[PDB]
């Protein structure tokens, strides 16, 4: 429920930016389906972080 | 296995014009940049253009904008490289290569374009010996002259490869737009004249192939 | 536009030995030089990138270096397939190619034998005029070879053509045609062929006369 | 040209996140521009981070 | 200028339907939940249930699933809570109010919802009087009794409020589904039965006014 | 399905001294519990949420102490403002309110003036009798009416009103209505009112008969 949004989140993040990346990167990105998944789990972690600025009162 | 594989060679008439194909395997093409690149015979290497077929967009050295021109099909792995305005300058072997915008990590097999005005041509095959002279006896060194023929390549043996080592075959080059080349042989002084030395050429192109004799004077 | 110089057209060396093939930027192109291998009859293959970063696949020994004007390419042990050719690229700005530079064997230095030719009968029939001189088996590749038409010396319509470094003994060849009009060259009569090398103060001549 | 793209990509992470705040929240959530205003330059700081794993 | 503009009280046959309105302003209803309470006269509050204009989603109390339905019109800033099946015990006042799924920053007005068989009626006026025992004869306390009229309020003053001090007049209660209050005022003995006394009684609903005597009889 | 217990209807206090205001939850409810003013005639507004966080615009004397299943509202100090009622509310799983307290100000011992009147003439001929007993100006607001027919207990009939502090002197009042038909009422001779309170042993009497 709280991950619903979360993750869907996440992949947006990390499809565009590793799109980005290859179309702006003088080195072809070899294993983008790695670096993805770094810039996935990344995502979510600090999404989390950004969440918590809401309410820690 | 990643490979890219690049069409076959061209043969042009200046002014004329020529669509060079690269297809890909081994990766996806629309998450990478195809660049093509001009390597003479001189050996330098210029660079040409680059698209980005997920895309389109494409990117020209200012050298080469008015003339070359880049396109692409992504449901067929293809990058097409298209050269108008044809010269013997333009001649070179064309690689197409992968990589980002800068660095290409892994490059094709080539393909040479020859641009001429001469069309298929047999070589003239000269006898060369020495004149009357004795040069250093020990041993003797004959040759051949295999001139103004079109397209590449010939091949040349001595004595229909019997005459095996201490030969030396030289690359052809550029005489009036048309292919020259010499070859040598050292056989010792006191087999020739009495052992017939002969040179044997052969140009494919024109499935024209000469048996010579080297004869004194 | 930036130009990328490489100084040595060769390097001479041998197997189990260190090298370094440099290259020398017009302008600053920062860390923003790749390095590439090409064996003959092959297309390139990638090396350094970042001017110190090898490419997926590429051995210890590549371990190429520098920042600036300044670069270079420094195999540790050299191995019979890095005989080839090296180039070396920029793109701070702007994408530039070197023209290379060719790794030789090393080997005792070895002084050509020259030969010297005159057109043949046929070839004086057709109109054309062919002077041949070889020079074989020779070490290293630094040869200057000047004609001379009765003292007086040639430079135009003259092509030479050289060959590989030899894989059964390790020297280059050379040959050179001096393509004269028929006309041309029955009003001369002495022809002579010379070479300039590090085996001789004295060059090597020898002479044809009609 | 490099953070014309990254802007954009913060803009849409700090509204929808602001979004799914307000609705599970269990309180009003006044204030929200400046909620969002700091989720979308944290989020900015975040794609520079995340942009930086691709390392050559 | 935070408001949250409740619609008037309501006063509806037992069984019937009630729409109450809910407009807000201040703020955007878009992006926040309105919730609807229960505070019953005299006793607590109850919740009855939230709605997410901009969503449209509601969520319901399991008490009040069947009884009642919200709704909302997101370009009007406007929310109801329709009540179906009225009855005594849905009675009380309603309020709208701001905030979470839980915690409620700023409340409405509170519509008032009376049920009730009962038509307009105005009240009976009965006299309190004292027999004639007598005991701490310093003060003489006297009374009326409003009884059997709907709706509220009753308005109550003693001699037109002439007699303003050491008066009581209580709340009513909800007595046979009419509503009856009781009221009371203490005047010296000295004066009473010497000066006389007026119940002053007035039902604004039905417009019925009574100036009635205390007696002794 | 879980409660809110507020101990106290009723919490005594006087202006510029300290008061707490206790609520009970009937099973653990974490920190998610909520306080609540209501004046007469005012909607309800917050003054804490999750159990101890002051909601903007409450002045700092609101102090919010909570966890568990025991949470109290302190104020600091009581001024004219604070004379409202509280409730408090758990949102952990679902929404409970507080029972609510009443905040009213202390004074000193007060019995009631109690008075006892017959049914009216005009209301005997309706058929309804309602026998009215006053109890008024008494604190504290702890005060048990009994109602009693020929010295016998009764309980049925009788409906209580109340009204709030008086703003004057700070005491409370009471009605209470005995109420049945003519039929029974002219069965019975004797009718009193009694009163138990903290400000006699003896329940205040007083009685009528016909």
């Amino acid at each position: 429920s709280m991950n619903k949004i979360g993750d869907d989140l996440a992949e947006t993040i990390s499809n565009e930016l590793v799109s980005v990346l290859q179309k702006n990167s003088p080195t072809f990105l070899e294993s983008s389906f790695d670096i993805k998944s770094e810039v996935k789990k990344h995502a979510k972690s600090m999404l989390k972080e950004l969440i918590k600025v809401g309410l820690p009162s | 296995q990643v490979q890219l594989q690049q069409s076959g060679p061209e043969l042009v008439k200046p002014g004329a014009s020529v669509k060079i194909s690269c297809k890909a395997s081994g990766y996806a093409l629309s998450s990478s940049w195809l660049n093509w690149v001009k390597q003479r015979p001189g050996q330098g290497l210029e660079w040409i253009g680059r698209i980005f077929p997920g895309d389109g967009d494409t990117n020209y050295n200012g050298k080469f904008k008015g003339k070359a021109t880049l396109t692409a099909d992504k449901s067929s792995s293809t990058a097409y490289l298209q050269l108008s305005s044809l010269t013997s300058v333009d001649s070179a072997v064309y690689f197409c290569a992968r990589g980002g915008t800068v660095v290409f990590d892994y490059w094709g097999q080539g393909t040479t374009l020859t641009v001429s005005s001469a069309k298929t041509t047999p070589p003239s095959v000269y006898p060369l010996a020495p004149g009357s002279a004795a040069q250093t006896n020990s041993m003797v060194t004959l040759g051949c002259l295999v001139k103004g023929y079109f397209p590449e390549p010939v091949t040349v043996t001595w004595n229909s490869g019997s005459l095996s080592s201490g030969v030396h075959t030289f690359p052809a080059v550029l005489q009036s737009d048309l292919y020259t080349l010499s070859s040598s042989v050292t056989v010792p002084s006191s087999t020739w004249p009495s052992e017939t030395v002969t040179c044997n050429v052969a140009h494919p192109a024109s499935s024209t192939k000469v048996d010579k004799k080297i004869v004194p004077r | 536009d930036i130009v990328m110089t490489q100084s040595h057209k060769f390097m001479s060396t041998s197997v189990g030995d260190r090298v370094n093939i440099t290259c020398k930027a017009s302008q600053d192109v920062g860390i923003a030089v790749a390095w590439y291998q090409q064996r003959p009859g092959q297309s390139p293959k990638l090396l350094i990138y970042w001017a110190s970063k090898r490419h997926t696949g590429v051995h210890d020994r590549f371990t190429g270096t520098g920042s600036g004007t300044d670069f270079t390419l420094t195999i540790s042990t050299v191995q019979s397939e890095d005989l080839a050719d090296y180039f070396c690229q920029q793109y701070s700005n702007s994408l530039t190619f070197g023209a290379g530079t060719t790794l030789e064997l090393s080997r005792a230095d070895a002084a050509p034998t020259v030969s010297i030719f005159p057109p043949s009968s046929e070839q004086l029939t057709s109109g054309g005029a062919s002077v041949v001189c070889f020079l074989n088996n020779f070490y290293p590749k630094d040869i200057n070879v000047k004609w001379k038409i009765d003292g007086s010396e040639r430079q135009n319509g003259v092509l030479n053509s050289w060959t590989d470094q030899d894989s059964k003994d390790s020297t280059y060849s050379m040959s050179s045609t001096l393509t004269l009009t028929k006309d041309e060259y029955e009003r001369h009569n002495s022809y002579a062929c010379e070479a300039t090398h590090k085996t001789s103060t004295s060059p090597i001549v020898k002479s044809f006369n009609r």
